[PDB]
């Protein structure tokens, strides 16, 4: 029943999901805002995200910027990626069912069981890579998108990054009641930036006190620029990915969020194809014949036939009733013998 | 030396698989020499000349 | 409140100098505070006598 039930697009939201963060990751590392360590001024990078609906469409950094984030997204090992996500979530599954099904005890046969499905999954798992990584190859060279592709990845941009926002904006506001005032973390974040420019310098690795505030008030001070830095640049990217200019396919390099999400889509859905013919069917098949013989060789091997019924508290009741049973039985069957062998 | 033989190399086995992984997923095992990018290069250019 | 340290950096927010500026303001409206007192006790009808 299971094996009718898990199927295929199950495996495609499971390599989807970390797909999904692989491409925050890369659109994070390659376009987003950077950590505040220490009080000097940082150098400053001369394209800017704010600027980026209002730029040169043949610009050398943004398109080597998004071309690499690109060529870094596809040339990872999503083939080792699918293979091991989908070994470890059908393992779970059988994990899950055993939990459901009458091995609950028993955990000697419960652990050949899934010892069993693990070395089924270790045996196929090279071919399902391999396989993937060869029929993701023209994929690698030109992920082309079409327009619904396109839209998908808008719908599915919007959500993503809008999750990161929540999770930042509640961050801030909690970091500003934690810390006092609003209006006073507004003050350090006014200081913070006013060191990061040339307007104030301190000239310390650990500042401890500097316009009046402590060792920790600057590190919450810090904190709560780049907090302010990220949410700007998100909310901004939020506008941007629900923006008319980023509904068309043609501003590819204007909406780096809509494409690589797009990408992530495809290269999970045909890797997910051969997934699912390559090693769900091998499961299927190998699977029965695995848990046979190992269970048969382990209770006749190991006598764990016998521990496996005294495991069991019912059952345990019932088969020492029956043995209790069978000593008196054989009592009596050596006293008729015994009449038998001697006449009188 | 005889005796850690076959650990060394088992090993020497396991550095050289990586290095062949990286080789198929990131360049698809292409071939690669200097004379083969300065020729392609040169004939790139003298099409731009052309 | 407790603060652990021999020479506190920053404590609820506030800097090495701002520590001592408040120190600073703690001793100087005590000092105020007890020279308006004895002001008040040199004026007072039992310093008369």
């Amino acid at each position: 029943e299971f094996a009718s039930s898990f199927g295929r697009p199950q495996l495609q939201t499971l390599l989807k999901d970390a797909l999904d963060q692989k491409v925050l990751d890369q659109l994070a590392a390659r376009y987003w805002n950077r950590p505040i360590e220490d009080l000097s001024p940082a150098p400053r990078e001369p394209d800017n995200i704010i600027d980026l609906p209002k730029a040169d469409p043949d610009s050398p950094y943004w398109h080597r910027q998004l071309d690499t984030a690109c060529s870094g997204l596809t040339r990872l090992g999503v083939g080792r990626l699918a293979a091991t996500v989908a070994a470890s979530a059908i393992q779970q599954h059988v994990e899950k069912l055993l939990d459901k099904s009458s091995f609950a005890k028993h955990p000697s046969a419960r652990k050949v069981i899934s010892d069993a499905a693990a070395t089924v999954l270790a045996d196929r798992s090279y071919a399902t890579s391999d396989g993937i990584e060869i029929s993701l190859k023209p994929y690698k060279f030109d992920p082309d998108i079409q327009p619904n592709e396109w839209a998908q990845g808008r719908e599915h941009v919007v959500g993503v990054l809008q999750a990161e926002l929540e999770q930042c904006q509640a961050a801030m506001k909690a970091l500003e009641n934690s810390v006092g005032g609003r209006k006073k973390l507004k003050e350090v974040m006014s200081f913070v930036d006013k060191a990061r420019k040339g307007e104030i310098i301190v000239e310390g690795d650990h500042p401890s006190g500097a316009g009046g505030f402590s060792a920790a008030l600057l590190a919450r001070g810090r904190e709560a620029v780049f907090l302010r830095d990220r949410a700007d640049i998100l909310s901004l990217r939020i506008q941007a990915a629900k923006s008319r200019q980023c509904k068309t396919l043609t501003n590819k390099y204007y909406c780096p969020e809509v494409f690589l999400d797009a990408v992530a889509t495809k290269l999970a859905q045909t890797a997910v194809l051969f997934l699912n013919v390559e090693m769900l069917n091998d499961f299927y098949v190998r699977f029965p014949r695995e848990v046979e013989a190992k269970l048969h060789e382990h209770m006749h091997a190991g006598g764990g036939l016998e521990k496996f019924a005294r495991e069991d508290p019912k059952v345990r009741r019932h088969l020492d009733l029956i043995r209790r049973k069978e000593l008196l039985e054989t009592v009596l069957g050596k006293i008729e013998e015994l009449h038998r062998i001697s006449s009188g | 030396m005889s005796s850690k033989l076959n650990e060394t190399t088992e090993a020497i086995q396991r550095e050289l698989e990586e290095t062949t992984y990286q080789f198929k997923v990131q360049y698809n095992e292409q071939p690669m020499s200097a004379e083969s990018y300065l020729a392609a290069s040169l004939d790139d250019f003298k099409h731009q000349f052309h």
